[PDB]
């Protein structure tokens, strides 16, 4: 309790509000890495199982091992050695690269239309639109193997993948600005049950 | 002075003043007791008469809806007006020849007076506008309203006699009276919900009282099993005798 | 205000009470009149918009017409000249005919099955079966009619109208049982209203 | 001034001028129920179709080319309420008959029931049958003009109107229920009179 | 009067008289009855004909085909040691087919469509033989409704050939899945159940009155 | 008289039951054996998985498998437990009912899958039981299903060639299993249940007593 | 006698157990996923047949036999907890089988994903892949045994299993996730603890 009182309001202020934006301005501003993003618009037609069979096969493993094997893509994204956070550091294990393959490939799908929808990031736009050719290829590939290993059915591609100008993913001043307010939210909730514990 | 004269005298003035404190300063509570039901009756008419339609085309909504709106809208008010009966008059009971249960049967029988006019109310615009009112079976009908008040009673008294010195349980009992609104069937018949949830809602005793008053109500209502009267007559005496056994034993202690 | 201090308990207990208890009584031991019932359940099949038809033409006009020109129900429900309320005045309207007719025979349909049971009243047995069998032949007549006039179906009998040994419906004691319940009912709220208007 | 004032007036005058008109200066109108439907040889088009055009104004210049009911309902000088006023617009003539003239569907077994009034009751009769008449014609109608764009199809018997309650001749008239008006009138007026001294107190205290 | 009502009266009335008279008349007075228990439903070669014999077991005309057959009215008035379940004699047809509508019990089973038909007698032997004259008027009921149809509709040869054929065919047959039972030993009366119960809430009863009493009592 | 309750109330009504209890339960009780398989009915389906529910609980499956197995000399044999095991002259009904509880018969309505689990005193008797029932229930079908068709067409080629094939099959997702430790009874939840009972029950007698005892 | 003695028993003791078992006594358990669907040449049914054979006591026993379930998941002497331990009962050997084999139904899309835990990977891998061909085998002699009541039917391959995602090889084991259970552990103890204290509170005020 001695030290209850001693969190006043200036160390409560520094350490909630001003340090976390000098590392995240820090951090944004000179460490970040740009992330380019290729969109692709995909379904699948001679059928909701078959473009859930492709939305699950987009995310496994064996796809994974078959880009690594194509374009190589743990060396990619252990370039940015500027980027702590969002670069492949090397070593890493095989789950860990299952994962943030996951986090870089967005896979989604509309309920009303069944379309696929695809975003894959990169640090090189060429590499991003190559990354989700080879996913789209593949997808292809995939869905007409397990056709023929019964014994017809091909995709059909709304929207190819476009070669991205500007990354568009990490944004700064967005980031910043939800910052603002989460921290100035938690900043008065601690605040008030500070002071009413404090009062007790 | 016999203490069933007394009992009456202090009843009386109690009832009365209940009364004027339940309705309006300007005589206006019956407006309001009639607009309660009006509004369900609308917003559920506008909401599921085609799902009703669905259902059974044997029964028109109104009516349907009706007698089984009013008795839960009656065992609700029991419920709530009587668990508030004893914290409501703590300056009434410095004057002698007064107790608790005085209070709480006053307000028990202001709220059936009430619940009755307006179920009334409903019966006579119901069968002025052409439906059908007439129960064909009075007599379970009105058994089954008897069971009924009983259990509401009961249990408003049990609630009264055990959560005081905590108002903070009265904060929580209301929450658990919404979903029973749902979970009672009242509003949609039960006979459209599946079998695999049927063993746990059996377990409510306003349930099968309703289901038992519409079927006394109605002609050729289905009944479907396990809705005995049996169940929920044995819950109401076992709670009323507990709640009588708890007000007895903490007697001294209500009155401060 | 002066007529409700005039007024008290014991007229009202007799005004309430005792006097509709005379009445019903009265009536009910000596002026009621015995109604023996028939009961039949039929179906319509070569299908529920058949069995609404039937339901229709059950309680129609014509079908009233041609059963009073079979039968004379008109003659047969005025006399019980004992029962005043029951029975059928002579030289009343037609339309009070449809609607005595309508109370007399009761026509109910369950929602599973599509079964329609009949019930008809009369003031003899033998009548009453066979006002039920000549509904019975006249609905099978007009389904068929119905069927021939377009350019089949039968009607299906599960249970054929029994024969009553003793009346059912002129219940005397559940319903002074009832009247009991209710004039109760009404005197304690009646009564309650008049003790609070009264100490105002 | 409004003290028992507004009370009397609001109470008893429109209840005496209510009274003094349903005792004696309302006029009885008998009526007419038949219960049809259409079948073929789905049917709730034909006879959706039916309802929307009964109450259709091509059918009321027929009907009072055929039986002339502007002039039959122009015949009660006693009832000034109920009574077509001669020389009124066609709108306000189509309004009164479609007021006079009842059509109700029943949602389950396809049942179309007409109600139809009239100051006397073999008119009313009269003019049911010549309403379902005309609407047996109308359904075998379109599809004539459906098949007609062969000729084999163009003239057969498409559609039938199944008659399950032929119109029926009335005794008495069932309308226009003076007992029944009354009591609703004085229930509804004993209500407005309850709110409008209530907030009469409520802004007089103030 | 509260002051009239004393403890003693009270204990005496409500809880010994009844439990006196009901543990006379269930264990000197009472019979017993068996009851035979069968499960069915009807196949075609649905839910309808199995609904129509659900509504046709109780009806009226397979009671007087059953008394003309087996005599029930003989047999259900045998017992004359119990009062309450005896048919009385002269009774009205109306009070016969009541009686045996509460004699004949029939559950409906939706998600299969099974019908439990539980007949009681008061001889194992009756209620066997009754619920196999009840499935054996069922089927016959059934034969001939779906018979009647055909047997009315009677190129034209052919037409009175499918006729005969569809009249004298055996079309809707129900199969049995649990057989009349004969039972051994009686279990509708409960005596001992229904003692229990009625101590119970006659204590329960008198707990509420007595308290109530003192309740009122407490106003001096 | 009423100045006898006390604390020893509570002992009594307490413990003398968790005692008896416990004691019954630790050395008197005896072991009850589980086989499980699991099953259903394929070339309507749902129909004859339905037909099979209620008929491995029916009296004549019960006479039939008393005539194979002799279940009444089995269930007979554990002397040392009064409690759950089948006394000797027991009638029909009481046999049927136990007969039902040592069965149990479990219904899952998504996949349309018949679970069947018997008690035994034995391991070996529980196998044999389930695959007494489950050869009963084919043959059940079979019997249904030749009946029908043969009474159809003992008026064909076609009654000729249905009434004598096997149009019924009973697919056997999992073949009943021999245990090796018994499943039931549970005695550490039945203790907890007969522990919470009796202290609600024993709650219950002392606010009446606290009640009576108030003059 | 509770005090802060309760306190700290009820919090710190737990916990303490905890944190010495799972840091130092506790083995990691590798993990191999698959994703497969069964296809003819409706669908459902064979997927919940594969869903209830692969928890079943036959395919453990075939599995015994194959790769000797029973003496791989004894192997690790460190952790007495999720080992294996000799010598146990067939129906603790079951429960044990089901807990380390978890098979997930995907509603939508008809996708059986089926995770095996084991001690090593490669086992982890073969264990998958024997699960799958014998569910294979399974879902083809249900058919088999369906057309031996005809011949040439008898030998064909009715079904066929789709392999979405074949098992996979793990290079590190993804339970126990020990820092998840200690948090979690912390959090509930400290509810626990909250509650004790609170009614403790209200029994020592009476």
């Amino acid at each position: 309790m001695k030290l209850v009182s001693r969190l006043t309001a200036k160390r409560l202020q520094w350490a909630l509000v001003y340090l976390p934006m000098l590392v995240a301005t820090v951090y944004f501003l000179v460490f970040s890495a740009d992330r380019y993003v290729s969109e692709s618009v995909i379904t699948v037609r001679q059928s909701r199982e078959d473009t859930c069979y492709l939305q699950t096969y987009i995310h496994s493993m064996g796809l994974l091992q078959k880009l690594d094997q194509q374009l190589k893509l743990r060396e990619h994204f252990g370039t940015p050695l500027r980027d702590p956070l969002f670069r492949l550091w090397g070593g890493t294990s095989q789950e860990w690269f299952l994962e943030y393959y996951r986090s870089r490939v967005e896979v989604l799908m509309d309920d009303i239309c069944g379309l696929l929808t695809v975003r894959v990031q990169g640090f090189e736009p060429e590499f991003a639109q190559a990354l989700n050719r080879a996913i789209l290829e593949e997808s292809e590939r995939f869905v007409n193997e397990l056709s023929h290993r019964m014994a017809l059915k091909s995709l059909v591609v709304v929207e190819p993948p476009v070669l991205p100008e500007i990354a568009e993913y990490p944004r700064r001043w967005y980031n910043l600005a939800t910052l603002l307010v989460v921290c100035c939210l938690i900043y008065g909730v601690v605040s008030l049950v500070v002071a009413t514990i404090r009062d007790h | 002075r016999s203490p069933w004269q007394i009992q009456q005298a202090v009843l009386f003035a109690l009832f009365l003043r209940e009364l004027k404190t339940r309705l309006g300063g300007r005589w206006l509570g019956v407006f309001w007791v009639l607009l309660e039901p009006v509004a369900h009756i609308a917003v559920m008419t506008t909401l599921f008469s085609l799902a009703h339609r669905a259902a059974m085309p044997s029964i028109e909504y109104p009516v349907f809806l009706i007698t089984g709106l009013i008795p839960f809208f009656m065992f609700r008010g029991l419920v709530t007006r009587l668990m508030e009966a004893i914290d409501s008059n703590r300056g009434l009971f410095a004057y002698r020849q007064v107790k608790p249960i005085d209070t709480v049967i006053a307000r028990a029988m202001l709220e059936i007076s009430l619940q009755s006019i307006v179920y009334l109310i409903a019966l006579g615009t119901l069968g002025w506008l052409g439906f059908h009112f007439l129960p064909v079976r009075a007599l379970e009908l009105a058994g089954v309203s008897a069971v009924l008040i009983m259990l509401g009673a009961s249990l408003g008294l049990f609630f009264a006699v055990v959560t005081n010195e905590i108002p903070q349980a009265r904060a929580i009992v209301r929450i658990s009276l919404l979903p029973l609104y749902f979970v009672s069937g009242v509003i949609f018949p039960v006979h459209t919900i599946p079998p695999q949830y049927l063993p746990l809602l059996q377990l409510n005793p306003v349930l099968h009282l309703i289901e038992l008053s519409r079927a006394s109500f109605f002609p050729q209502y289905r009944v479907l099993q396990g809705i005995n009267l049996a169940y929920p007559a044995g819950f109401a005496l076992l709670s009323l005798f507990l709640a009588l056994m708890l007000y007895r034993l903490r007697r001294h202690q209500l009155a401060s």
